């Protein structure tokens, strides 16, 4: 087994903390939900190839631009974050995210990864972002983003219902191993 | 760490810790809040369980065992007995609250009212100025560690044999020398999430809402403060 070290990156309310949880876990906390992520090491089997993902999470460092880049040192995978339920949080990956990780990880693969997508189905949701003269990010938003950053590839997921969680990791397996 | 405060923190939750027929007693709102404390306790046991790792068992280790220029072992593990007291120091006096708010005839069953006082002691006067400089100083150092762990790895064969023997048990899979640097540097930041979530459940009692607003502006403070004073170090 080859280690691998994730990095998971994207603004404060992009649910990023959640899916390191959930895919943990391998479950949504049926009793309680953490606050805050430590660290995690999987064991993954991807393509044939056994790996150790080391996982890591940013939150709580948004707001400190020299303590942040302290977890960048070795990272083979970027999983870059943003909500569904929030375009803001998509309007910031190219000009504040993805040129520090550039800067950082050259040569990291990132996988922009566009989280709560159960949420492209709420009616709240629909209906709090219309009061702004806005509606949940559509899927070709996206791969649009995906494609102008120079991403490694397009993914959504649902850390709430689990869909996507297992697919989002197995693919950054392999994008870590390239 | 100790048996006695790993059992007291192996449930998931607060919920989960105490006996279900005392979580009945209590309004969801304080199951709330005391989940969220368990988890600032239950972290903070951890992360000084990770400096006891550096100290114990990769330092002192690497003494004992290796044959290593002096001054490279403190740059491996800069800060790690300072901050083990810190940290120490803070657990206990997290724990004695915790014990403090027993019942009688129980060893699971309490419920934490005043928090937000702990924490203005902890982040204010003496130990915040100890925090500030001892971050400042691991943080800076934080690269310079790693590389000279990556440079000894690659060329010394009996470092690679004393990594390899001290890391192999299954409870230090996400415990490795390089683990360790950034669950200790990534900790700081995760004190204003915890005391936020607090925060958010304990509008009950006015002055411990206060005591928690004070203590969330002192952290954010000092983590400004870090922040500032740091400066990555070269080899
Ligand atoms: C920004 C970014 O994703 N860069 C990158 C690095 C290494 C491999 C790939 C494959 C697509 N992109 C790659």
């Amino acid at each position: 087994a080859i280690r691998k070290k994730l990095v998971i990156v994207g603004d404060g309310a992009c649910g990023k903390t959640c899916l390191l949880i959930v895919f943990s876990k391998d479950q949504f906390p049926e009793v309680y939900v953490p606050t805050v992520f430590e660290n995690y090491v999987a064991d993954i089997e991807v393509d044939g190839k056994q790996v150790e993902l080391a996982l890591w999470d940013t939150a709580g460092q948004e707001d400190y631009d020299r303590l942040r880049p302290l977890s960048y040192p070795d990272t083979d995978v970027i999983l870059m974050c943003f909500s569904i339920d929030s375009p803001d949080s998509l309007e910031n990956i190219p000009e504040k995210w993805t040129p520090e990780v550039k800067h950082f990880c050259p040569n990291v693969p990132i996988i922009l990864v566009g989280n709560k997508k159960d949420l492209r189905n709420d009616e709240h949701t629909r209906r709090e972002l219309a009061k702004m003269k806005q509606e949940p990010v559509k899927p070709e938003e996206g791969r649009d983003m995906a494609n102008r950053i120079g991403a490694f590839g397009y993914m959504e997921c649902s850390a709430k219902t689990k869909d996507g969680v297992r697919e989002v990791f197995e693919m950054a397996t392999r994008a870590a191993l390239q | 760490s100790m048996e006695m405060d790993e059992k007291d923190f192996a449930a998931d939750s607060w919920s989960l810790a105490v006996d279900s027929s005392f979580l009945q007693q209590h309004k969801k709102e304080v199951m709330k809040q005391q989940d969220v404390i368990y988890e600032l306790i239950q972290t903070e046991l951890h992360h000084v369980r990770t400096l006891k790792i550096m100290t114990r068992l990769f330092r002192t280790g690497m003494l004992e065992e290796l044959h290593l220029e002096p001054g490279v072992v403190q740059g491996l593990f800069p800060c790690v007995d300072e901050l083990s007291d810190i940290h120490t120091r803070f657990l206990s006096q997290l724990l004695e609250r915790r014990r403090q708010a027993l019942c009688p005839g129980s060893t699971r069953n309490f419920v934490i009212h005043r928090l937000g006082d702990l924490l203005i002691s902890q982040f204010s006067g003496p130990s915040a100025e100890q925090m500030c400089k001892t971050y400042s100083e691991f943080c800076s150092r934080h690269s310079k560690a790693l590389k000279l762990y990556k440079e000894l790895y690659a060329r010394d064969k009996r470092f690679q044999q004393f990594i390899r023997k001290v890391t192999r048990p299954a409870v230090l899979k996400r415990h490795g020398v390089q683990e360790c640097i950034l669950l200790v540097t990534q900790r700081i930041t995760k004190y204003p999430l915890l005391i936020s979530r607090i925060l958010q459940h304990s509008h009950g009692i006015e002055e411990e809402r206060q005591d928690l607003t004070t203590a969330l502006g002192l952290v954010k403070e000092l983590l400004s403060n870090v922040d500032e004073g740091i400066y990555q170090l070269e080899k």
